[PDB]
Order: structure tokens, then C-alpha cells, then sequence
């Protein structure tokens, strides 16, 4: 799974 | 092989993110074709126009530390980029790879990366990298 991204 | 899964380029990033479905699309009087697509794990507010040359592709992939083997100096990556506002998968390249001594529980690899959008280089463990297929 990927790292779960956070937005600006 | 697995049914194809897909990843989309978003305008207002540069990042890409994980496409959960692709809803219609549009042709612009200049020619130019786009799909609209939903991100996963997001509302429709969120919903984006793409070209689908450029901004639509197959899923990168996580690489098992089994097989960092595989991963090779100017390779595309995509690259779990971390920073204090932000942190998002961009694209990158393999400058340099520095092997390490490791089972197959966990990478020590060290792989230096140059991000396309700006040219910068970053460092970074096998857990922030995804390969294309
Ligand atoms: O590269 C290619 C890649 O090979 C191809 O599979 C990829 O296909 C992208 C297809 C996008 C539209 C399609 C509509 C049905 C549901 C899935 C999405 O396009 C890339 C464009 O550069
Ligand atoms: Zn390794």
C-alpha cells in the first residue's frame, strides 16, 4: 500500500 | 496479470493520486481529449478534467524489499515526497543508488532521487518509493 498522502 | 488499476496527475499539484472510477469525458475544440475522473477516498467536489496521455497511467507500485533489486539508476519513480505543508507522491528519477546488507524484511537501500517539477534531489528509503510496471 502507499503512504497515504496529505494535501497542502 | 491483474485487472488494471489507475493513477491520475491532478492540475492543482502536480502529485499523483489513485483514480476511483472515470465518470465521462470531453473533447475541446482545440482537439485535445480529457476523462473526468474521481480520486479514491474522495467526494466529488474533488473531481478533475485530465488528458489521458499525459495524466492518466497504471498504477505505480510499492516495491517489496525482496525485489529493490530491480529498481535501477534513471529510473521513473513515483516518490513519496515528504515536506512540512505537504506530502505527496511525485514523479522522479534515480540519480544513485547506494545497495545495503538486508533480509527480506526490510530495505536499506538508499536511493537519490531528482523530482521532475523542480529538479530537486532528496534521499529516500525504499518505503517512499513506487515503481511503474
Ligand atoms: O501510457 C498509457 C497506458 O499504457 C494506458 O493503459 C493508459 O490508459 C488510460 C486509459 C484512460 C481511460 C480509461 C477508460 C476506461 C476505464 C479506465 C480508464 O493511458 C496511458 C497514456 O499515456
Ligand atoms: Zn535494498
Amino acid at each position: 500500500t502507499k503512504q497515504t498522502a496529505r494535501k497542502s | 496479470s491483474a485487472d488494471l488499476a489507475f493513477e491520475a496527475k491532478s492540475a492543482r499539484d502536480y502529485a499523483w493520486y489513485d483514480v476511483s472510477s472515470f465518470l465521462t469525458y470531453r473533447v475541446l475544440r482545440t482537439g485535445e481529449l480529457e476523462v473526468r475522473v474521481r480520486f479514491s477516498g474522495f467526494d466529488n467536489r474533488h473531481d478533475e478534467w485530465v488528458n489521458v496521455k499525459t495524466s492518466v497511467r497504471e498504477r505505480s507500485i510499492p516495491v517489496e524489499p525482496s525485489e529493490c533489486g530491480r529498481v535501477n539508476v534513471g529510473d521513473l519513480l513515483l516518490c513519496f515526497q515528504e515536506r512540512e505543508d505537504q506530502a505527496l507522491y511525485c514523479d522522479g528519477h534515480v540519480l544513485n543508488i547506494k545497495r545495503g546488507i538486508h533480509d527480506h524484511a526490510r530495505c536499506n537501500c538508499v536511493f537519490l532521487v531528482r523530482y521532475e517539477l523542480d529538479n530537486t534531489e532528496e534521499s529516500l528509503g525504499l518505503e517512499r518509493i513506487c515503481r511503474r510496471p
